[PDB]
RNA sequence: GACGACGUUGAUAGGCCGGGUGUGUAAGCGCAGCGAUGCGUUGAGCUAACCGGUACUAAUGAACCGUGAGGCUUAACCU
RNA sequence: CGAAGGUGUGCUGUGAGGCAUGCUGGAGGUAUCAGAAGUGCGAAUGCUGACAUAAGUAACGAUAAAGCGGGUGAAAAGCCCGCUCGCCGGAAGACCAAGGGUUCCUGUCCAACGUUAAUCGGGGCAGGGUGAGUCGACCCCUAAGGCGAGGCCGAAAGGCGU
RNA sequence: AGGACCGAACCGACUAAUGUCGAAAAAUUAGCGGAUGACUUGUGGCUGGGGGUGAAAGGCCAAUCAAACCGGGAGAUAGCU
RNA sequence: CCCGGCGAGGGGAGUGAAAAAGAACCUGAAACCGUGUACGUACAAGCAGUGGGAGCACGCUUAGGCGUGUGACUGCGUACC
RNA sequence: GGUUAAGCGACUAAGCGUACACGGUGGAUGCCCUGGCAGUCAGAGGCGAUGAAGGACGUGCUAAUCUGCGAUAAGCGUCGG
């Protein structure tokens, strides 16, 4: 079947990218947030 | 429900069983010996003494039935030409199965073919 | 004087080890080695394998005697497992454990 | 299909009574080569009644 | 799995010769036709399991489990 | 010259328990009398870890197809070669973009992985390989569209926009 | 010329089978409807939960939809097991 | 050092207080799984126990008979929450 | 002593049951700490355009990852202990 997760790095990029979600100050917290959690990778990078 | 018929199936369709049996009979006489498993061994016999039989009296007509059977002339050259009076007098068998034993792949049991002249 | 010889951990079940390992139980040494290397199996692969391997802990660590020589007690016992997973249709999975098994031999005369 | 009440290891092992390996113990001797092989069977060195019948 | 037939004091299977059966005028030559093809050879040839024979090959000497005159008591017959 | 714990044993109390002791064990335990609670488990289709059962049953993933000889090797229906057989051929062929990121290749190895064995593998160990003024991007130019200096507008954020 | 005809690709899902602890959390073989249109596909964007969008089924919104999902109120509450 | 596939695994030897401390390593219970010895068992049915009980097998005392194991057969008896 | 009959009659155990001795899997119990929670007591109560918190990629004798550090890269100078 056509399953969901037909990917890319151009969709994947534009929308939840570094510069994507810290744009916006409701954004912002995210990369607050998964700083003070103490993720190593933040969002995404390659 | 198989009473009083013949000819075992092998577990392959009858197009894929008799093209089998000629490349096995084609390899059965140009190495003298072939390793089968049992019941293939007991029914390639059913099968090859036909042609030594119907190559003793030797003809023009026969090379092409031991070519339509077989469209194999290099088993044909063997054939006619050596196997002649390699069989005149054997009016019957020409096949000494042995039992070899059991085989390491997958335990079938193995055996032996051979035509009965050998000295090599 | 007595000797044991063990493999440990073969790839395989505790049944299926026991029925080639449940006839050579109470024989001569001869007798065992010759009903072990025409019988068609893989435990026959294994044991066959390691039970020469107990009579070599004779002839060089115990008693250098074959000819007269028992084996008194051959038991296969469990071992860990190897829980892979295994695929079930619709979703679910299947929590497989590839089984192993021990197996200890002993040869003495008694 | 299912079972609804697990069966004990008593009923497992009469189960199992049957299982038990045929034994192979009737080995052969050759007549002229002396030798063990199975009984119509032939050796490791392709002999059969005392002929060299394989040569491997 | 059992039951049955045999194991060289052998016809139990496969092969083989023959017959039987089924399909129809094999192939290869020669003739008649510019040719497809038709005629002669030729009711030929080929023929699964069928039937009757022939040991040609495969069915070996062994090894093996199974034993070594079968308990007690009474009655009836042996002397 | 042997704590707790474990595992049997003889005794003891109305029971919850206690006391002595054989083996295993190898560094801690705690009387009498009192103080405080994460204080006593069979259940709750309770949670977690482990092990049975069905069972050595079912199934081995398209009904394209094998068969033979040789070799390597401890062992070969599956690996390498040769010989035929069979299957695809607007594909089950060969290139590219997406997307995956060493998966390609030689030496070497079989514990585990490969729905089996395996000397083989897209598996592990080790080393190697990707070479562009023209190929694609990066780069110069815009669409849909997103931000958006001044600004308009809005409790604040922020929304729209030149 | 055709929202024209026949029929592959592409697309769609009608009928039966099989499967339904599936080879698959909706498929495979045999057919079936269309196939220059109101069509089909790729890539890049825009719309948003009482809100999107809808040739309107309460269908679709990451297998869940008569109000998605995560966290937070919150150990809600439960005359009920 | 032997055996094995110059594998795995294992038996000796050596260290060490001990390898029934060996890298899956202190201690190592239960479920589950086998080995051996002893007894019962293939005409008997049924919550699988309890009351009675022959024979056999053993540790022993003291030789009179207890203890432990099994338990033919028999009287009652339909698990727990 | 032998013979026919009649009555009665164990050892057989493919497996299974129970108890002991033996390990087998298993990793609970006791014991252990450089791990963490709750606080007492002072001190601080900030880091940040003479570029942060949190990261990427490099640095050694080195393959890798952690700690430290930054083309001066497990470290430089400097005044002391």
């Amino acid at each position: 079947m056509k399953r969901t997760f037909q990917p890319s790095v151009l969709k994947r990029n534009r929308s939840h990218g570094f510069r994507a979600r810290m744009a916006t100050k409701n954004g912002r917290q995210v990369l607050a947030r998964r700083r003070a959690k103490g993720r190593a990778r933040l969002t995404v990078s390659k | 429900m198989r009473h009083r018929k013949s000819g075992r199936q092998l577990n392959r369709n009858s197009s894929h069983r008799q093209a089998m049996f000629r490349n096995m009979a084609g390899s059965l006489v140009r190495h003298e010996i072939i390793k089968t498993t049992l019941p293939k061994a007991k029914e390639l016999r059913r099968v090859v003494e036909p042609l030594i039989t119907l190559a003793k009296t030797d003809s023009v007509a026969n090379r092409r039935l031991a070519f339509a059977r077989t469209r194999d002339n290099e088993i044909v050259a063997k054939l006619f030409n050596e196997l002649g009076p390699r069989f005149a007098s054997r009016a019957g068998g020409y096949t000494r199965i042995l039992k070899c034993g059991f085989r390491a792949g997958d335990n079938a049991p193995m055996a032996y073919i051979e035509l009965v002249d050998r000295s090599e | 004087m007595e000797t044991i010889a063990k493999h440990r951990h073969a790839r395989s079940s505790a049944q299926k080890v026991r029925l080639v390992a449940d006839l050579i139980r109470g024989k001569k040494v001869s007798q065992a080695l010759d009903i072990l290397t025409y019988t068609n199996k893989k435990a026959a692969v294994l044991v066959k394998k390691v039970l020469e391997s107990a009579i070599a802990n004779a002839e060089h660590n115990d008693g250098a005697d074959i000819d007269d020589l028992k084996v008194t007690k051959i038991f296969v016992d469990e071992g860990p497992s190897m829980k892979r997973i295994m695929p079930r249709a619709k979703g679910r999975a299947d929590r497989i454990l590839k089984r192993t098994s021990h197996i200890t031999v002993v040869v003495s005369d008694r | 299909a299912v079972q609804q009440n697990k069966p004990t290891r008593s009923k497992r092992g009469m189960r199992r009574s049957h299982d038990a390996l045929t034994a192979v113990t009737s080995l052969s001797v050759d007549k002229t080569s002396g030798e063990k092989h199975l009984r119509h069977h032939i050796t490791a060195d392709g002999y059969y009644r005392g002929r060299k019948v394989i040569a491997k």
